[PDB]
């Protein structure tokens, strides 16, 4: 097969211009096609064969392709124009290949701290064996964290479970994690925290079977 | 044009699939139309492709003999079949039409196939309450816990959709149980906290379950 | 008259396996052929069966849907197939003529279909050396040791083929890794430890493979 | 479904007379088939429709049914006619119905004390990260034994895996036991070993890194 190697990430504040740059052998060669998708839909193309732009299509969306490396460039960027973007060529040794893709995010809004918000188990729960801590992160922007999870003050491996941040009504990200674990563990211990870090800075909550 | 596709589907695993790809106009004229999937949070795959008014298919190494895409007579209808189905096939297969230089600019809304070895099972509701020292000074939060429940998806809403804002109900978590958890939650005045009832309204269609559960103070 | 099966199959799981069973006379008549199934140290278990003079078949609750007995237009074949193969399907796989009053009169050979989810591999070959002490005072124990090799089988012969008394081959174990080990050991006196050489044959044609392991003393 | 039960062993001594009963709720009422199947080979027809033989089937093979157990008897006792022995039924409700089974031992040997050989894995096998132990028993009659391994002592829980007891060429059973582990492990401990049972009685043999 053939490669299309991809940025993961592009942000680009409003107005601004945001290129995303598509690697292959000798790309300029083959002929570059960009799909753009948004969460929960299906892709759109957006540039084909190099340069074109499908009707419907913003002029502000630009593509090149020379050398091994295909670029598409984005003027004027919308917030509308936050989506992931791939690159994809057609190699008659690999048939049809797609990009790695790169998430565009139009930074049209200041940082966001997270709000953290822990639940200890329902005792209720207890009556299927189970205790899970749930550990909500809202308010927060960009939408990027990393949970990590104590007991007593020490990491905790086994029974974490967290979800991709996504956004709000409001425009700001939010994500959930979870502890499952026993009642019995769950009782043992003194407490249990749940750490979250943002853009470099870390909150933590914590939580204990006695309060 | 368009093309319409067929519903999600819900398999376990060693089973086979198959999927409908529907032109929009009644037929694909002489166009080819491919196959392309992408599993939760990853890129896209393409998986072959036929030419309906040639009879002709192509398949991709990686899913040679594990697939089949077919045409009814009427060349009305393009399928995809996946066999011996494995976990990792659960994704969203999606139909495009291709285009004369190698694209795809037509595209299907999609369709999702679940792998899973479960069973259906309705969801059970726990409370998150409120911390009796309080949230956030003003507002405070509650939620609910919609714990291991299978296929998806399930619906929240709160005091039967009066309480709207401070709402969010996030994606859902698939534990290593094969089932699937979510969580809801809303943010409210903490002086409503002992004198406004709160409940979360939970809809898990696949199950014909309906749970409403009241959030009360710890 | 007689039932010919068809031959060993091996197969990965989620795939789907289908074994033949001949008619000696060149016809199955006005006959009804069963099929059933042993798995490995299990009892029988009836699966279904065909008339083909009727074209007409059964099913046993416990496979209904993933087995499908046919036959060809002479009727002089009959077919078993089973579909999402998992690792319990693993067993010998019989066809059996019905009596009028229930029972079976005549069986087939038998077919030999191994489920798993690992690749053909040769045979490690390592020595059982003699103890430096020495085993029972007059004659003495050594043997080889056949480890993690697929599918089965590996014959095992001594010298050549010269030394055969006191030489027993064990049947073989198949470990949580999906692969097959066995052993083979041969009583010696414990005098010719020294001046005469021992050297187990191995042959795993599934894998082209032949190995010579010379066995010397501890 | 129904059920048909059988004693899961029935050993007789050469020329007595073997029982082989059948249980099944009226079982009275179908009717019964017997099939004899020895290692390797497929089941043979020698007793059907309760108490009919098949052309090629002795007469010491008689059978009958009434009430809720039907029994395949085999008078004067035949090396020969070891084997395991099904009954079958044809149930409208179940269609064809097999016993559990019953193992004929034919008793015509005095009782072998099992001889065992244990090997320490040999060097090479470390090469591939692996450290075998093979515990060969054999010489015993009838065939079966219950098969145990320590360390230092304590019994052992992972890494065994233990074979049937089958005939030798001079009619009497043997067996085989394997304890999988790292080369570490088997140079961790003081000795290794492998405990034999065998009717009533036990044979122990021990290896150490050492020796």
């Amino acid at each position: 097969s053939y490669e299309l190697t991809q940025p993961p990430s592009v942000s680009v504040a409003p107005g601004k211009t945001a290129r995303i740059t598509c690697g292959g052998n000798n790309i300029g060669s083959k002929s570059v096609h960009w799909y753009q998708q948004k969460p929960g839909q299906a892709p759109v193309l957006v540039v084909y064969d190099d340069s074109d732009r499908p009707s419907g299509i913003p002029e502000r969306f630009s593509g090149s392709n020379s050398g091994n490396t295909a670029t598409l460039t984005i003027s004027r960027v919308e917030a509308g124009d936050e989506a992931d973007y791939y690159c994809q060529v057609w190699d008659s040794s690999s048939d049809y290949v797609f990009g790695t893709g790169t998430k565009v995010t139009v930074l049209g809004q200041p940082k966001a701290n997270p709000t953290v918000t822990l639940f200890p188990p329902s005792s209720e729960e207890f009556q299927a064996n189970k205790a899970t801590l749930v550990c909500l992160i809202s308010d927060f922007y960009p939408g990027a964290v990393t949970v990590a999870w104590k007991a007593d003050g020490s990491p905790v491996k086994a029974g974490v479970e967290t979800t991709k941040p996504s956004k709000q009504s409001n425009n700001k990200y939010a994500a959930s994690s979870y502890l499952s674990l026993t009642p019995e563990q769950w009782k043992s211990h003194r407490s249990y925290s749940c750490q979250v870090t943002h853009e470099g800075s870390t909150v933590e909550k914590t939580v204990a079977p006695t309060e | 044009v368009q093309l319409q596709q067929s519903g999600a589907e819900v398999k376990k695993p060693g089973s086979s699939v198959k999927v409908s790809c529907k032109a929009s106009g009644g037929t694909f004229s002489s166009y080819t139309i491919s196959w392309v999937r992408q599993a939760p949070g990853q890129g896209l795959e393409w998986m072959g492709g036929i030419t309906p008014i040639l009879g002709i298919a192509n398949y991709a190494q990686k899913f040679q003999g594990r697939v089949t895409i077919t045409t009814d007579e009427s060349t009305s209808t393009a399928y995809m079949e996946l066999s011996s189905l494995r976990s990792e096939d659960t994704a969203v297969y999606y139909c495009a039409r291709d285009t004369v230089m190698g694209g795809m600019d037509v595209w299907g809304q999609g369709t999702t196939v679940t792998v899973s070895s479960a069973s259906t099972k309705g969801p059970s509701v726990f409370p998150l309450a409120p911390s009796s020292k309080s949230t956030s000074g003003g507002t405070s939060a509650l939620g609910c816990l919609v714990k291991d429940y299978f296929p998806e998806p399930v619906t929240v809403s709160w005091n039967s959709g009066a309480l709207t804002s401070g709402v969010h109900t996030f994606p859902a978590v698939l534990q290593s149980s094969g089932l699937y958890s979510l969580s809801s939650v809303v943010t409210v005045p903490s002086s409503s906290l002992g004198t406004q009832t709160y409940i979360c309204n939970v809809n898990h269609k696949p199950s014909n379950t309906k749970v409403d559960k009241k959030v009360e103070p710890k």
